[PDB]
DNA sequence: CCAAGACGGATC
DNA sequence: TACAAAATTCCATGACAGTACGATCCGTCTTGA
DNA sequence: ATTGTCATGGAATTTTGTA
DNA sequence: CCAAGACGGATC
DNA sequence: TACAAAATTCCATGACAGTACGATCCGTCTTGA
DNA sequence: ATTGTCATGGAATTTTGTA
């Protein structure tokens, strides 16, 4: 700190400063003529003072905090200081937005069988018809069937209710839903272990994860946004109307309806399709299974060009699901435990415990 | 001519006035012609209004070509009648006294007759939770004649339960006397 | 419709219609035998219908309504119908989602001197500090230099003796603001009026049009979440700290100071820039005019591949600004105007008067 | 030496107690050394409580490196003194009953003591609201030997509110009587 | 029949 | 074996993500004297 | 311990009818 | 000292 | 006139857009008998 | 009658010190 600035102003040379420059000492402090002007070399120990005064006055970034610096003082490798300073200031790294894309989207194979995969999620507080304020949805991840369940409350009672009489239909193997508190319940774990059925969560605060329904949420309220125009909001008699029409809907890239997926031929619904109509059961249900294996499978979009991929022992921070008026959007800096996918880790948490979070409400801890 | 299908004829009937269980009395037993898949429908009362209330809950999500019944009031009703106008579907009735339907959807009709009665033994005020349990049993039957369960028949594939062992369907030693006290 | 489909029977050829295919009459109905089936020919008068018929099912677009047709009837053009019943439909234009996407963003010119473009905009409903809850921001158009005044609410009262002790440095030539209620007063409009100020306005609904002072805000919340960090939310003491820490911040891309901007030199702020010590004010004021015009200006982002830019007596629909619960995101389709720019345009609205709005908040009306 | 810069001197005095407006009677006159630019802050009394809320608004703006004033006991005091410690302003005090300024500096406090009282004659509980208005007249007064005004001096540009025309600043002769009437 | 008010609308 | 146009495929685009409520002013419609 | 999805409607490409 | 409850937390 | 590394520029990325409140269940901490 | 903007921090490029 003090030997190495003695030993410059006598001639001698210290790696880091050229010895081209004239350095003299002026006011108790040794300065350096430069092409930029005259600028104080401070000591080593008044180093890491200095870079923590300029920063703490707006807590700015690597360049914005060294041009303060730079107004007076200069010594070698003056950003590999200030980054040093900014990894260690926890009030940037809970705050500051991360300048780094998530990786490129998975694409999951669809289920290979009906009833393999079961979507489920409720459609929000609903204006009030006939008493009933929520819808639960119900959507098969092979075919795309819906089924839709009007109820007062999105308690665990109106889900297991709605959903016995669907059971009395078929077993489903896997049910997805986000981690709503009806699904998330004991009442809930323990009413589809008693049937055999294993039950998937959502990454918290990601809706993207069961987008199955979320889509299907969205022709839902398109449909009935439609047949309700002009109208009084009163959609609980509208929804068996709903749910037939969505289900017997042909998708333009699919080329069959969720109808025609689930049982081959078409009912008697307006416009039936009767081209298997020569066929027999047998002949048709062995047509029925080239048709759901033959399907087409989106391929996963290309990697942005500064996106990164989530490693084992590896610094991220969690996003704040809510944050409140001037409070920081995120979480203590934490390490990665295992990476289930390229979009999915587990963290150990703020509170101090495992935890599966997706990579989109995730950032890399800067400076590192 | 062409060959059945499944959603050609669904035979629908009601059967008995049984004991109260959560309100309910009566059960609509809707029985698909070609597949054999059975839904079971809860009722307070053997009328047109709880008739239409159930039946739309099943057209929802699939509508048949044909209804038919027995000459019982509910289905002969006129309200009935513009019922099956309205989604188009026409109305086949069975000669009075003597129904017709088929040795498959007879012969499932009779499962459900005795099934029901097998788990009520016992448990009369507790049939409404088994509904679902009994729906399941029946639509993955392995069938008697056929290798096809009625749900591989809707569907295409294996149900994910499906039952591997059968009980003889028949009432034992002990199981009749309380089914004979229970009356008298 | 009846003709056209007797002499068809017959053998006579009509234009549309294929004469290698048999036509023949069967159930009182013609038909075709076709490599998909037996189609039905229905007669002209009734192809209206039957379009109709099938896209009331669900309100679906070209493919969609089409396929359900295509189960059981056929005729030349089938399309062609088909688009023309969905620009009828009233329920389908005010609902469905475009999916065109807006023109490029574009970067207007930077105000070529201090006080000739002043951007004014509340920080809505801060946490209760010392009975205040809103924060007035001023924000320089060339110099981007910050002015904070703590508020009670977001009246004309409370912006006016706010600008009052601001005007009393200097007079701006514009102030631009949001469509908000304070700004958009009469006494509010006779206040500029009466000082020779000139009021510019926001699109409504368009947030980013007045970005200066949006952006500004941004940096003024980061601030004050950073400061506030485990500490309770007491924000009105620290908006002078927040003001003189901002203004002397120094933009990475800019290289200047907004302080540096607006006067040239730096004052008694802590690490205080001293290149301009030599030279004599008058060469200081000089050197300032030559740093101002001399900044980078943000070139246009190339627009995109599916781009719509609007062109006068082109149909559009203005997007709803908060919709219901199941209610349409979309007004009636109307007619443009005039255009000011490629991203802003005068619209009769729905109500029937004229409208200035971004295209951004507007779509061109679908099958045309 | 370095020649004068802005933000290097920062004159500040009280004029007088004017009559009561709004609640204020003194007002708190801020010139700078080089520009000559005014600032104008109304304060309900002449203490040192008054001056720093007055100067922290200031301060939030631009820092003066120096800050000269009187003897007065609103900015001699150990409060003050603190103050201006700990934004690291030094403080420079004039000799006691002879101020020292420039010519710049008294000449232009000269007529901030005479356009204050040329508006208060006739209205002197409405001065207030003056403020903004007279603080815009100082800052673009037509330097009497330079060719710069204060807002070209301290900025670089010309202003949108170019005082074109001077009145003599002096009193006419009704507003003699006037002025001396609401005294005696 | 008119002055202070009540109320939905527009926008943030 | 080559046209022109219909028919079909391609694919960027946006919306689904628990939502309703307050605060300001303005233009318009009340309610007692 | 888990993961985006798909209707939409102009444009881009392929098929079709009749040489 | 314990049974019904009160309450903030987590997530939608 | 060539290195290696520091210094500087480049630039994709996200957040600013009035926000707080309710409804569900669960784990934890009460309050009278 | 009007219009996106800019801090951030790794990577990409240029400058620098000393041959
Ligand atoms: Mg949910
Ligand atoms: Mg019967
Ligand atoms: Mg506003
Ligand atoms: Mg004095
Ligand atoms: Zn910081
Ligand atoms: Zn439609």
């Amino acid at each position: 700190l003090d030997a190495e600035l003695d030993q410059l102003l006598q001639g001698h040379y210290i790696k880091g400063y050229p010895k081209q420059y004239t350095y003299f000492l002026e006011d108790g402090k040794v300065k350096v003529s430069r092409p930029e002007g005259v600028k104080i070399i401070p000591p080593q120990s008044d180093r890491q003072k200095i870079v923590l005064q300029a920063h703490n006055l707006a807590h700015t970034g690597r360049e914005a905090t060294l041009l303060k610096i730079a107004n007076l003082y200069w010594w070698p490798n003056m950003r590999k200081d200030v980054v040093k300073q900014l990894g260690r200031c926890q009030q940037c790294l809970i705050t500051n937005a991360s300048n780094k894309a998530s990786g490129p989207i998975l694409r999951p194979d669809r289920p290979q069988k009906p009833f393999d995969k079961f979507f489920i999620d409720y459609i929000g507080p609903l204006p009030p018809s006939q008493g009933y304020l929520y819808v639960l949805v119900v959507v098969d991840g092979m075919t795309g069937f819906t089924w839709l369940y009007p109820t007062k409350a999105p308690s665990t009672s109106a889900t297991v209710k709605s959903l016995n009489v669907l059971t009395s239909i078929a077993i489903p193997k896997v049910i997805h839903s986000d981690q709503g508190a009806a699904f998330t319940s004991s009442t809930f774990a323990e009413w589809a272990k008693e049937r055999g059925i294993h039950l998937e969560f959502s990454t918290p605060y990601h809706p993207q994860s069961g987008s199955k329904v979320e889509r299907k949420n969205s022709d839902i309220k398109r449909l009935l946004t439609k047949l309700l125009v002009g109208r009084p909001t009163k959609w609980y008699d509208l929804l068996p109307v709903v749910q037939l029409a969505l289900n017997n809907t042909y998708s333009p890239v699919l080329k069959y309806t969720p109808h025609q997926l689930l049982f081959g031929i078409d009912s008697n619904t307006p416009f039936a399709n009767q081209d298997t109509l020569d066929l027999t059961r047998e002949e048709e249900l062995s047509l029925l299974q080239e048709i759901r294996t033959s399907l087409y499978h989106p391929s996963t979009p290309p990697a942005s060009s500064r996106s990164w991929s989530p490693v084992v022992g590896q610094l991220v921070q969690e996003r704040v699901a809510r944050p409140a008026s001037l409070r920081p959007r995120w979480h203590k800096p934490s390490t990665v435990l295992k990476v289930l996918n390229p979009r999915t880790v587990v963290i150990l948490d703020h509170l101090g415990n495992n935890r599966t979070v997706s990579i989109d409400n995730l950032k890399p801890t800067s400076h590192q | 001519d062409r060959p059945q299908k499944p959603f050609d004829k669904f035979f629908i009937d009601y059967i008995g006035p049984l004991p109260p269980s959560q309100g309910y009395l009566y059960v609509l037993v809707v029985v698909d012609g070609m597949t054999g898949f059975t839904w079971l429908y809860p009722t307070k009362a053997p009328s047109t209004s709880a008739t239409v209330k159930s039946l739309n809950v099943l057209t929802s999500i699939a509508i048949p070509k044909v209804i038919h019944s027995d000459q019982g009031a509910a289905f002969t009703s006129s309200t009935f009648a513009e019922w099956a106008k309205e989604r188009g579907i026409h109305l086949e009735f069975s000669t009075p006294y003597h129904p017709q339907s088929g040795s498959k959807v007879e012969r499932k009709n009779s499962d459900i007759k005795r099934l029901l009665t097998k788990l009520l033994v016992g448990r009369p005020t507790k049939w409404y939770d088994l509904l679902p349990v009994v729906q399941l049993a029946l639509n993955n039957t392995y069938s008697p004649v056929l290798k096809y369960t009625p749900h591989q028949l809707l569907f295409g594939i294996d149900s994910n339960t499906p039952f591997a062992n059968q009980d003889t369907l028949d009432l034992t030693r002990e199981e009749e006397l309380s089914l004979l006290q229970e009356i008298r």
